[PDB]
């Protein structure tokens, strides 16, 4: 069938601008987002050693 | 006799697509940062006017003597 994606006009009204506004200047985006799921470091790292350890196989 | 198919054990997992954790938007912003800028204005003239009050402080020294 179908699907619109991408596909949305803006609000443009009093109030949503300044959630628009305080996005670009004052950068509510891109740390918030992109500063957090980096950080996200403290996961156990899944390396094989590979010398001593080896991995899965099948028959 | 023994192939896969289970009798039950089902999700499934979503195919959404949604993280709205937002996030003090909407004239909340721009509200925390004027007031703190001001309150650095407000740690000055209590700072500057008082090492100027020392730097007459300064100044006195050398004018007292020097004859």
């Amino acid at each position: 069938t179908y699907k619109y994606v991408n596909l949305r006009e803006p609000s443009m009204d009093m109030k949503s601008v300044t959630d628009r506004a305080a996005q670009t200047l004052l950068w509510t985006e891109l740390i918030r987002g992109l500063g957090m799921t980096l950080s996200y470091l403290f996961r156990e790292p899944a390396t094989i050693n590979y010398p001593f350890e080896k991995g899965p196989l099948s028959p | 006799k023994q192939d896969m198919p289970p009798v039950g054990g089902y999700g499934p997992i979503d195919y959404k697509r949604n993280l709205p954790r937002r996030g003090l938007s909407g004239y909340s912003m721009f509200a925390v940062g004027i007031g703190a800028l001001l309150f650095g204005y407000w740690s000055m003239m209590k700072w500057n006017r008082e090492r100027r009050r020392l730097q007459i402080e300064d100044f006195e020294a050398r004018i007292a003597l020097m004859p």
